[PDB]
């Protein structure tokens, strides 16, 4: 979830 | 005249009438004469000959330049016959029919209706495929006389393929009075939005803006007040490297009605096409738009498109990092946030927060956005827009959905929450109660950034205590199956 | 929503996790990566910001022995090359 949170936060630059 | 009231002599009699109808003081009694004009007209259509059809209509033009022969042709009904002679292969006829009709559309009421009734619209558009600029310029004028002040006619110009012809008239000829009349026609066919996709799809906008050097100031404006409307279809069109360079250069022209128009296109042209919003970044437009907002001030009609265009340029493409950096190297961050403060209306503020959200993508901009006093001004409007939505149940005022100010401000606070110092500001303003009160919002877009802004706050162990003391045990729990995937990802991230 | 086709190297990453198309809205690209790195357990349970893409296919697309997820722009550059541009 620590990887899940950061990677989902990477997808925030394209939204 | 008893002559006329008689296929070999009309070849003769229509000559001497052609002769008698050039001297203005000797053609007074040849138009105000009954049967003579009546006998003509019909021997023009029901004719196999050429010099008969030439010399027949050859006098109709000479009858038609005084307030007498124009009425004599109309009272004897020749205006629906002359549109049959608008498909004649004889180039003489088309220059003896169109030239005639153009006179009946100047000082003659009752012809504008009879020309659309006969069927001249679908005929005169089939004539705009010539090369004699005299014919093109006259006929295009006739189409601006029938289209102005009539909606039923603009659609007849549509189906007749009229839009694409006027585009290639621009794309080819260099004669102004042709290119101006064509621009006079192309606008009135673009003010109502049922006549617009078929113009750009024929490669329209990259042909209207094909006039960058032309000292005909009543023509460049007659091309820019068109593109400002047709912008709704360039959102998918491509191949405009020569128009953007034209437009981006005009963001500094001495007139304020071009800065309003050129910026009004770039916004509604970079809206979601990956290349054009990466093209103005390859021509150096990311700067010229900044020093356009610096030029406007309190003139919303300029800043709103100059912000929306700048909002479109600072997110979701490859060359977006320089778009986020070079907006501050040109001293924008002071003036950007100072648009949130009064008296800017909701349309600009909506675009203004959306820019700052994209502007906070770059790390180096985090502090100059903080130091210029942006974090309070966001929640200063995030609270007013939120507490307005509630007092309605548990809609567009001044053009904004109001609830977009909630997603826009919370989404801009979520990006700046990446910086640790900004979290002392976001929490130091007592907004943890408010962010939890947005997890209950029925809207999908508001729950994500709200569940995302807490996740950025929860990684501070101190700030995680308050959220659990807010009653946040069911909001970020019932959201664990959200079809909108992002809501559940952050909700479980806060939970853990 | 933005459509663009991945280069064949990356196209095998999304095929091998459950995709089959060629035109991806530039989200599924990240999405089926969010399952390619999460399923094979390529991170570090201590500090999961880091992705160990060493002896694996993922190291052939981004170069580099290792990287961090929080290096957003560095990984986005690694996208636009295994992706069709002009
Ligand atoms: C384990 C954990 O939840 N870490 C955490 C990681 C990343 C972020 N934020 C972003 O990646 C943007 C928050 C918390």
């Amino acid at each position: 979830i620590c990887f899940q949170a950061a990677w989902m936060c990477l997808a925030d630059d394209w939204t | 005249t008893k002559l006329l009231n008689d296929q070999v002599v009309v070849n003769k009699a229509a000559v001497m009438v052609h002769q008698l109808s050039k001297k203005e003081a000797s053609r007074h009694a040849i138009m105000r004469s009954p049967q003579m004009v009546s006998a003509i007209v019909r021997t023009m259509q029901n004719t196999n000959d050429v010099e008969t059809a030439r010399c027949t209509a050859g006098t109709l033009h000479n009858l038609s330049h005084h307030r007498e022969g124009l009425l004599a042709i109309f009272k004897s009904g020749g205006i629906p016959a002359l549109v049959k002679m608008l498909g004649s292969p004889v180039d003489s006829v088309l220059f003896y029919a169109i030239t005639t009709l153009h006179n009946l559309l100047l000082h003659q009421e009752g012809a504008k209706m009879a020309v659309r009734l006969a069927g001249g619209l679908q005929k005169m558009v089939a004539l705009l495929n010539k090369t004699n600029v005299k014919f093109l310029a006259i006929t295009t004028d006739c189409l601006q006389i029938l289209a102005y002040g009539n909606q039923e006619s603009k659609l007849i110009i549509l189906a007749s393929g009229g839009p694409q012809a006027l585009v290639n008239i621009m794309r080819t000829y260099t004669y102004e009075k042709l290119l101006w009349t064509t621009s006079r026609v192309l606008k009135v066919l673009s003010v109502c939005s049922s006549n617009k996709p078929a113009i750009v799809e024929a490669g329209g906008m990259q042909a209207l803006g094909l006039h960058l050097t032309d000292p005909s100031q009543r023509l460049v404006q007659n091309c820019l007040w068109t593109l400002r409307n047709l912008s709704d279809a360039a959102t998918k069109q491509e191949g405009m490297e020569g128009l953007l360079g034209t437009l981006v250069q005009l963001l500094g022209s001495d007139d304020i009605n071009v800065v309003t128009c050129a910026a009004g296109i770039l916004s509604n042209l970079t809206c979601n096409n990956y290349k054009n919003k990466m093209m103005v970044c390859q021509v150096g437009g990311i700067e010229a738009l900044v020093r356009t907002v610096l030029r406007a001030g309190d003139r919303e009609d300029i800043t709103e498109p100059a912000i929306c265009a700048l909002r479109h340029l600072t997110s979701r493409h490859q060359e977006a990092e320089m778009a986020q950096n070079a907006v501050r190297l040109h001293y924008g961050l002071p003036v950007v946030v100072k648009l949130l403060h009064p008296p800017s209306h909701w349309p600009l503020i909506k675009a203004t927060v959306g820019l700052i959200r994209n502007l906070a993508l770059c790390p180096a901009n985090h502090a100059p956005l903080r130091e210029q006093g942006a974090i309070p001004r966001l929640v200063q409007l995030l609270v007013r827009a939120h507490q307005d939505t509630q007092r309605r149940t548990s809609q567009f005022v001044e053009g904004v959905r109001m609830e977009e100010i909630v997603e826009g401000c919370t989404g801009a606070l979520h990006i700046l929450a990446r910086d640790v110092h900004n979290r002392i500001v976001i929490r130091g303003l007592n907004t943890i109660p408010l962010f939890v009160q947005l997890l209950y919002s029925p809207i999908e877009n508001i729950q994500r950034v709200a569940a995302g802004v807490l996740c950025e706050l929860a990684q501070d162990k101190e700030a995680a205590e308050a959220i659990e003391a807010e009653g946040a045990t069911a909001p970020l729990t019932e959201l664990l199956h959200s079809r909108n995937e992002g809501v559940a990802t952050y909700a479980a991230a806060v939970l853990f | 929503e933005t459509l663009v086709r991945p280069k064949p190297l990356l196209l095998k990453l999304l095929k091998s996790v459950g995709a089959q198309k060629d035109t991806y809205t530039m989200k599924e690209v990240l999405f089926y990566l969010g399952q390619y790195i999460m399923t094979k357990r390529l991170y570090d349970e201590k500090q999961q910001h880091i992705v160990y893409c060493s002896n694996d296919l993922l190291g052939d697309l981004f170069g580099v022995p290792s990287f961090s997820v929080k290096e957003h722009r560095k990984i986005y550059t690694m996208i636009y090359r295994n992706l069709v541009v002009v």
